[PDB]
């Protein structure tokens, strides 16, 4: 009747990391895509009691950010 | 047995096969960049002892 | 090959022994294929852009043409140079060496014996 | 009126089409009078008149 | 020829085959390359003052600070690494195999 | 023995370099690098390259080798000492050869004389010759600066690019 | 990244080309290697992903590796020589280590282990300029040394980057891979004919450039990093499908296309210096080639792939990328093989 | 185009332009928490331009006419058979929620355009940060599949992280049943066919998920239904927010120039909405794709670029 | 030969100085003891700003091991040359220093 087009099920076929999916090349994903992969932090400071600049008996308890 | 198999077989689909396994043994790599400079390492081994390249 | 030729007198695109050389005529079928070459990218620009292909950007049209036609006449120019050029020291070498070409004796087919191999 | 956003395609772009058949046509008389001379010279130079 | 040109050319050998098999930091393939220049810079300095060559005098200070500034690429490479993976191990360094 | 003192100086170089390049970690391959690098510099400097080996010891170690401990104090085996001593064995293996020998060929032949006999024998003057062709980067090295100093306004420009991750 | 800072940064990518093309001195050889390299790892970290930076050091680390190799055989060349002219090499040590370095700078096999991954890792546009831009400056000084280079070495590495180039690409599908074999395998191509005719290594490179620029031009053009995102472009743009067509089966050496010419020249010439065998080899093996080339234009415009519902929204939007030279660059990469006598102008 | 990197090296700097009162403001809520003449009145104190909610044709309001081109051109989908079935076996469901994310995508990416080309701040209704509001609520109610919302946050993972939040959230706590009263008083047949617990579902994915995360990416305002009827008040409310949290503060010319330049591109804006990620609630055939394309290519205006069309009359197309 | 003497001397002044400080307090038997921070346990953060002084550093040592033979450069008879690139190069020191001012790289440690 008309012209043949192809389907899904050969659309899927060219559509991984690969073209021969094997043994070897098997457990291989297509990359986000984006090329963006999920990055996969602050400082926590604890000055305790033995600091003269702090005048006296003092825990300090920071969160510093650099 | 000739001209749907055996003429079909000897010329093109044990190339077709062939290259398709030697395309999988090239690009089976593990992204690994200690493989790769090790075999650079093999390479310059191979051509300074096996060739001799820097005669 | 030619780079000890062109090193005395290096990046010249045309020397000065190139206008001696005929140039070439504006009909150069070579220089009327690059307007060709013009008319196609004129018309792949109106259609990447999906511009009517045809009738959209006569002044662009002929911009490519006229574009690849003042390209494409100065690389035949040149062409003709290196050509010219390539001829000039065949010559000149074969002239400056008549040891190394022997002027071949000519041997008539009645001297020559070739083997007749017959088709029966 | 056709459109709800005017394109940037709309009107013609005079300076644009000046530009090309500007810089064109005085490519095309370059490139004559460069044939010209080209002819005159080489004319001269084998000695063809 | 000259005995000292091979150490230093063995030298040169030796952080290439430390920088052409990784073990497991890229500190230390940079202190390889680094350690090639490092023998490339003497090597240069006993050729040209064995030549009695004035003007490749400035030379290795040349190749010095080339390379330093090369040096100073690939550590801020580096860092950018160990930003993304915490460490600057090699091994995290494989998403481009697919 | 005393005659010898770029070659031992040579020899303790390549026993450095194997040192710090069988990498056992990154601070300990920085120290080895460092020692390497003095020992090195003491190679240049018995051949009257004064200039260019307190350009080793400012340059090379106080400034580059500094910002590798740095980046080593903030980023961050049996194999080690294996082809450490594997190494050491090669090595020592050859200078036993080339002593024996006064003769050696691995890639190129070396003679095994004392390496003071590759010097000359004239004298120069009321100046040194490597401090005069190094000031001569300015009177002679017009393109070098400039092809150095943009390299390295590059370099600058290159590293703050792709440090800021913006 | 500033516009600004992009422009100066280009320049001087640029500038390290033109100081490896132009200079006397095998010192200012190296520093326009250091120069080019210096200044072109920021385009590579355009985007600022971790993909960027893996490639960024895998370049790095290769490229070092090659310009110490490249200032070891120049101090060899100055223990034999006591010169700097950039000329000949006066030693087959100095010979093997530059070229050595210059296949190590070019991706050719074996040291092509890093193209892939480098050019997969960065954009478009910097993958572009990484298989174009950088393929001239080391096809210069392998252009200046040429004869100091060893004929086994050069056709060794010719037919490994060949062969590699061949057998990479028949399994995957990004496009980016795809580039970098092809890249490797041309790379071959150019290098086999080096010693026999380095105009014919000029012509293949030219026409390499124009073909790849082309290809990465319509894949920035589309948004296409992969076959199967390709494989979307007709139900948007056909034209874009059919100019990926010709110009994919110009890339592996399809007469009456303009890349069957450079491999035509390279057979030309190589069998004038009484060489049969291998071109005949390259011949068959750049068929590899073709093959994926045949089955990315089957997956793009032979064909229609099913489509998803949102290619309706992107029907009413033109593109507003500026893609430059493009219509310029399909021509001249197609349809250049009756102007074939073109290539007496790199003489 | 008339702005690109040469208008930007040129001097034109986007934070020229860039006031107290451009602030990007996002109104959400349920089907009738009645949003809807709040972000007008909100955007005609301040003076802000108001961009109503993207229905199905928000990008036949942008291109062309104007006017709305048919459903089979733009969508393929109905919101009235999505209320009629909303477990339908054709896959209306999820092909409507990715339509409309795919339009919201595109009224956002337009937001952001104004708001940086003019420096006027822009109130929007329901932006892409509140789509998969609907998403979760139409798989806690059954409606689609796991496949489906594995799509929407493949492509949401991809397009969302291209863009800066709103800087403010108006948020209107309105109960389920007065929603419902609502609708019965609107009298709407379709629109009245939408169960309880859709609308619970809807008001549960609020409250527990948005909500918690525009809480500091930016900033929220959430009001009541009977105290978002006071224009006055939630305009001064806007006055006095303390501009603290959020990425709007490290927005120097570069990143805004990358900003501008993503969001004048809308085929990279719409990139990857067609992921070939070949799901069967949105996978067309190519033979019908080639059939709805080439009927598309026949409608007026769009056989060509916008300045190239002779069936509507463009003129001087033999100089361009 | 009397600089490596001194080396030497002083070198080995340093490891006997050394030797003493660690082993005749060592010679103390004193007692077993166990001893069992501002950061307790966790890793140590990296910090992107001193990273980048030490590479500003790196990079304006550089331009110094340029600016270092001035002194001998100054007696040339080329000097206007010499001037011309003596003032060139500390005017790209001052380059650098303006874009490491201008584009933020030199705050939070100024
Ligand atoms: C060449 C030698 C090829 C060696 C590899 C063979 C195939 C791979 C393999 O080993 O697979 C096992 C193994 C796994 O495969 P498998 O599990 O068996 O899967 C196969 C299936 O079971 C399928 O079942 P199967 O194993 O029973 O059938 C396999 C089929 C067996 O075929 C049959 O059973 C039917 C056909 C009979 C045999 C083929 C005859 C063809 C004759 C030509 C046509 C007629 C010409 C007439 C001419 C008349 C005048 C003379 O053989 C092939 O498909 C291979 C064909 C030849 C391969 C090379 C072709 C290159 C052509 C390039 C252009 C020229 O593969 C590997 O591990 C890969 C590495 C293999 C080892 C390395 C290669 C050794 C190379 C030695 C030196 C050669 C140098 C090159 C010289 C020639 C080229 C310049
Ligand atoms: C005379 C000395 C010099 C001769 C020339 C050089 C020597 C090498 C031969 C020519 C080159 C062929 C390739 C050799 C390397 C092997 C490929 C490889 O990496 O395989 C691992 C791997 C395959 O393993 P797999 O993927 O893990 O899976 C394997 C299965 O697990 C398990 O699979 P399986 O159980 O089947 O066994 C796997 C293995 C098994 O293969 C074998 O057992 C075959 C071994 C050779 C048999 C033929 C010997 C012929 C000797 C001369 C003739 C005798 C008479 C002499 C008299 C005069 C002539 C009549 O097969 C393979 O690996 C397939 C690829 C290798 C094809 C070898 C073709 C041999 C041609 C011989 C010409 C001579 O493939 C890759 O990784 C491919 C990517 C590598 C990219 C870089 C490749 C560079 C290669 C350069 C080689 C030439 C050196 C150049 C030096 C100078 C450079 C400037
Ligand atoms: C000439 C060759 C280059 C032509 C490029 C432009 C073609 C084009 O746009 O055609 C559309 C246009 C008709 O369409 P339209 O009315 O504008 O509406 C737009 C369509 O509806 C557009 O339809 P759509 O976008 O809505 O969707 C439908 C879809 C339908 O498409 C599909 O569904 C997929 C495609 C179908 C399957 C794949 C078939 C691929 C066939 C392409 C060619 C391959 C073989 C080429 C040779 C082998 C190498 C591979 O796409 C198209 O129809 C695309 C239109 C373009 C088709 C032709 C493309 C040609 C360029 C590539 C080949 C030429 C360059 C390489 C040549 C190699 C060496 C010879 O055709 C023309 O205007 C043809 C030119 C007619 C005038 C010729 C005058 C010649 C005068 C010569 C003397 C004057 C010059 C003197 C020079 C010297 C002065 C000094
Ligand atoms: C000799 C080597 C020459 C190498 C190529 C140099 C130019 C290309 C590189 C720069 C570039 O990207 O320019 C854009 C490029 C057009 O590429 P595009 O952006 O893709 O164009 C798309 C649309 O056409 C955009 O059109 P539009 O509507 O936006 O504006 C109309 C525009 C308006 O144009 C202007 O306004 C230009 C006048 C003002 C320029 C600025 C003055 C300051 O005119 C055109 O675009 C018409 C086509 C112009 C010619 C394009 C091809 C040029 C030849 C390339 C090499 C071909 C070699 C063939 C060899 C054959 C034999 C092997 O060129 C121009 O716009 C100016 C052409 C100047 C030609 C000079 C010829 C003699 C050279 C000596
Ligand atoms: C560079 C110039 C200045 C050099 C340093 C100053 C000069 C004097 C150096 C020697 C000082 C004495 C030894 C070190 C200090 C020992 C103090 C101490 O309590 O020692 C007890 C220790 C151990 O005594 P102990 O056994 O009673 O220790 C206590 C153990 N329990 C708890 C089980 C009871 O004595 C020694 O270690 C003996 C050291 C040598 C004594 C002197 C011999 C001649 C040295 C010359
Ligand atoms: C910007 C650069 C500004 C300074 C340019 C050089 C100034 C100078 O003294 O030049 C003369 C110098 C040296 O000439 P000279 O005047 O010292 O000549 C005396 C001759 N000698 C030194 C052999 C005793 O340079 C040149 O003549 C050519 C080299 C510079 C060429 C241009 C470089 C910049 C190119 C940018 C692209
Ligand atoms: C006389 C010449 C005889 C040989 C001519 C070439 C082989 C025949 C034509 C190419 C193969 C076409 C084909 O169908 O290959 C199938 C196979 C895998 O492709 P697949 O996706 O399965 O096919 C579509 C679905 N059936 O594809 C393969 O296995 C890959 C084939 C790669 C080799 C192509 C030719 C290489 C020639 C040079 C070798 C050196
Ligand atoms: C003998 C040896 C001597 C030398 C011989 C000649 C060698 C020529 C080599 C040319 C190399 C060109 C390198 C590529 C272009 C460099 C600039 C660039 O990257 O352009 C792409 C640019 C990216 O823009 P950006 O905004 O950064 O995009 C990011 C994502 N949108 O913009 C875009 O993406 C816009 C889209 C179109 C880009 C087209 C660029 C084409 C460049 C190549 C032109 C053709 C080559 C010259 C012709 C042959 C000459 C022999
Ligand atoms: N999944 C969905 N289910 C029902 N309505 C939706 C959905 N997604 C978007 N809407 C729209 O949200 C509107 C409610 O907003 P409004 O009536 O303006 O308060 C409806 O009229 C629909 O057009």
């Amino acid at each position: 009747a008309r012209q043949w087009q192809p389907d899904v099920e050969w659309a899927e076929q060219y559509g991984g990391a690969v073209m021969y999916p094997t043994k070897e090349t098997a457990h291989w994903k297509p990359p986000p895509w984006n090329d963006v992969d999920p990055p996969k932090s602050n400082l926590t400071l604890n000055f305790g009691p033995q600091h003269p600049a702090a005048h006296g008996v003092l825990r300090l308890v920071m969160e510093l950010s650099g | 047995l000739l001209d749907l198999i055996w003429l079909e077989t000897i010329l093109p689909k044990t190339i077709s096969l062939a290259q398709m396994k030697m395309s999988t043994t090239i690009t089976s790599q593990k992204g690994l960049i200690k493989l790769y400079f090790l075999s650079f390492l093999i390479t310059i081994l191979i051509s300074t002892t096996l060739l001799n390249f820097h005669e | 090959m030619m780079t000890g030729r062109q090193a005395r007198a290096p990046l010249q695109f045309l020397p000065d022994e190139a206008r001696s050389l005929p140039p070439p005529k504006l009909t150069d079928p070579r220089l009327a294929y690059i307007g060709f070459l013009g008319y196609c990218s004129g018309l792949i620009d109106n259609a990447i852009r999906r511009r009517p292909v045809l009738s959209a950007g006569l002044h662009r049209q002929f911009l490519y043409i006229t574009s690849f036609v003042f390209v494409g006449y100065y690389l035949l120019k040149r062409q003709d140079y290196m050509y010219a050029v390539r001829d000039h020291d065949m010559f000149s070498y074969i002239k400056s060496h008549p040891e190394d070409f022997p002027e071949k004796d000519k041997k008539t087919y009645r001297e020559v014996f070739e083997e007749f191999h017959p088709v029966r | 009126k056709f459109y709800i956003q005017e394109p940037p395609h709309g009107s013609p772009n005079w300076l644009k089409v000046g530009l090309t058949l500007g810089t064109s046509a005085f490519l095309w008389i370059y490139l004559i009078k460069q044939h010209n001379e080209d002819v005159l010279e080489y004319k001269r130079r084998n000695g063809l008149e | 020829m000259s005995l000292v040109y091979m150490n230093i050319m063995m030298a040169f050998t030796v952080s290439l085959t430390g920088l052409l098999m990784y073990r497991s930091h890229l500190m230390s393939s940079l202190l390889c390359l680094e350690g090639m220049m490092l023998s490339l810079f003497i090597l240069a300095t006993l050729m040209i003052l064995n030549s009695h060559f004035t003007l490749a005098s400035m030379m290795p200070i040349i190749l010095l600070v080339f390379a330093a500034c090369e040096a100073a690429l690939g550590l801020s490479l580096l860092v950018m690494v160990s930003n993304t993976y915490g460490t600057d191990y090699v091994q995290n360094l494989n998403l481009l195999q697919c | 023995m005393m005659t010898y003192i770029v070659f031992i100086l040579s020899i303790i170089f390549v026993m450095g370099f194997v040192g710090f390049s069988s990498k056992p970690s990154p601070i300990y391959g920085g120290l080895g690098l460092i020692v390497s690098g003095g020992v090195g510099c003491g190679i240049v400097l018995n051949f009257g390259g004064s200039f260019l080996g307190l350009m080793v010891f400012l340059i090379y170690l106080g400034g580059m080798m500094v910002v590798f401990g740095y980046t080593t104090a903030m980023a961050t085996n049996k194999v080690v000492l294996g082809t450490f001593i594997t190494g050491l064995l090669m090595e020592f293996l050859m200078v036993y050869y080339v002593l024996k020998d006064k003769e050696v060929e691995i890639v190129f032949k070396f003679n095994g004389m004392g390496d003071w006999v590759i010097y000359d024998t004239g004298d120069s003057g009321f100046f040194s010759e490597e401090a005069m062709g190094i000031a001569a980067l300015y009177s002679y090295g017009t393109w070098l600066v400039i092809v150095t100093g943009w390299s390295l306004l590059i370099g600058v420009v290159v590293i703050m690019e792709i440090t800021r991750g913006n | 990244m500033n516009p600004i800072i992009l422009i100066i940064i280009l320049m001087t990518v640029m500038l390290g080309t033109i100081i490896v093309m132009i200079s006397t001195h095998w010192l200012l050889i190296w520093i326009g290697f250091e120069m080019n390299m210096l200044a072109i790892i920021p385009i590579m970290m355009k985007k600022h992903n971790p993909r960027a930076t893996e490639a960024s050091t895998k370049y790095f680390l290769t490229q070092s590796t090659a310009s110490m190799l490249l200032m070891m055989a120049i101090i060899i060349n100055l223990m034999f020589s006591g010169q700097w002219t950039v000329m000949k090499l006066f030693n087959p040590m100095a010979s093997m280590l530059m070229t050595m370095a210059l296949a190590m700078k070019l991706g050719m096999a074996p040291f092509h282990f890093w193209v892939p991954e480098v050019t997969q890792g960065i954009p478009l546009s910097s993958g572009l300029i990484l298989l174009t831009w950088q393929k001239l400056a080391p096809m210069s000084v392998l252009y200046q040394i040429l004869p100091s280079i060893n004929l086994d070495l050069i056709l060794t590495l010719s037919i490994l980057s060949i062969t590699i180039g061949g057998w990479g690409g028949l399994n995957q599908t990004q496009l980016r891979k795809i580039m970098a074999y092809s890249s490797i395998a041309h790379m071959g191509w150019m290098t086999a004919v080096l010693l026999y005719n380095p105009t014919m290594t000029l012509l293949n490179l030219i026409i390499y450039i124009i073909m790849t620029s082309t290809m990465f031009t319509l894949f920035m053009a589309n948004s296409t990093t992969t076959t199967l995102s390709l494989s979307h472009t007709w139900n948007k743009a056909p034209i874009m499908t059919i100019l990926v067509l010709i110009t994919l089966l110009s890339m592996g050496g399809l007469p009456p296309l303009s890349g069957f010419m450079p491999k035509w020249m390279i057979i030309q010439e190589m069998t004038k210096n009484d060489s049969i065998i291998l071109p005949t080899l390259m011949a068959i093996t750049a068929l590899l080639n073709l093959y994926f080339y045949m089955r990315l234009t089957y997956s793009t415009a032979l064909t229609m792939f099913p489509s998803t519902n949102n290619m309706k929204m992107k029907w009413q939007f033109p593109t507003t990328k500026r893609m430059t030279l493009l219509p310029t660059m399909t021509v001249l990469s197609t349809m250049l093989l009756p102007l074939t006598p073109i290539l007496s102008i790199l003489e | 185009l008339q702005y690109g990197p040469l208008a930007y090296i040129l001097g034109e700097k986007t934070t020229k332009k860039m006031t107290e009162n451009s602030k990007l403001i996002t109104v959400d809520g349920n089907i009738c928490s009645g949003k809807s003449k709040l972000a007008k009145e909100v955007a005609e104190k301040l003076g802000l331009k108001h961009f109503p909610e993207a229905g199905i044709h928000y990008a036949d309001s942008t291109t062309g006419d104007g006017k709305p081109l048919p459903v089979r051109f733009s969508g393929n989908c109905s919101l009235e058979k999505f209320y009629d079935d909303p477990k339908s076996n054709d896959g209306n469901s999820y092909r409507l929620q990715a339509w409309l994310y795919a339009s919201r995508l595109l009224q956002y990416a337009d937001a952001l355009e104004h708001l940086l080309s003019t420096g006027q701040g822009v109130v929007l209704e329901r932006s892409i940060y509140s789509d998969f509001v609907f998403l979760e609520a139409m798989y806690r109610q059954g409606f689609i599949r796991k496949q489906c919302v594995d799509h929407y946050n493949q492509v949401k993972k991809v397009t969302v992280c291209e863009y800066l939040p709103p800087h403010v959230v108006i948020y209107v706590d309105v109960p389920v049943s007065e929603v419902q009263s609502r609708i019965q008083k609107k009298g709407n047949p379709h629109e009245m066919k939408i169960t309880s617990a859709y609308l619970q579902d809807i008001e549960n994915v609020y409250k527990g998920t948005f909500l918690p995360e525009m809480s500091e990416k930016c900033e929220v305002l959430q009001y009541s239904a009977w105290e978002a009827e006071d224009a006055e008040k939630v305009v001064e409310d806007i006055q006095y927010l303390k501009y603290d949290k959020g990425p709007w503060l490290d927005q120097d010319d570069r990143k805004l120039h990358n900003l501008r330049m993503l969001v004048q591109d809308k085929l990279e804006v719409l990139n990857y909405t067609s992921i070939p990620v070949f799901l069967p609630e949105v996978t067309i055939g190519a033979h019908q794709s080639d059939r709805v394309f080439q009927e598309f290519t026949e409608l007026p205006g769009r056989k060509y670029r916008a300045g190239y069309n002779e069936d509507v009359g463009d003129k001087w197309i033999w100089l361009k | 030969m009397n600089l490596m003497i001194t080396l030497l001397t002083n070198f080995t002044l340093a490891t006997l100085l050394v030797t003493i400080a660690f082993w005749l307090p060592q010679l103390n038997v004193y007692s077993e003891k166990t001893s069992p921070d501002p950061m307790g346990s966790a890793r140590l953060p990296f910090s992107m700003k001193f990273f980048l002084v030490a590479i500003t550093f790196l990079l304006f040592d550089l331009e110094i091991a340029l600016l270092l033979p001035l002194p001998w450069a100054s007696q040339t008879t080329n000097l206007n040359t010499m001037l011309t690139m003596a003032l060139l190069l500390i005017f790209l020191l001052a380059v650098s220093l303006a874009y490491e001012w201008t584009q933020k790289g030199l705050e939070w440690t100024e």
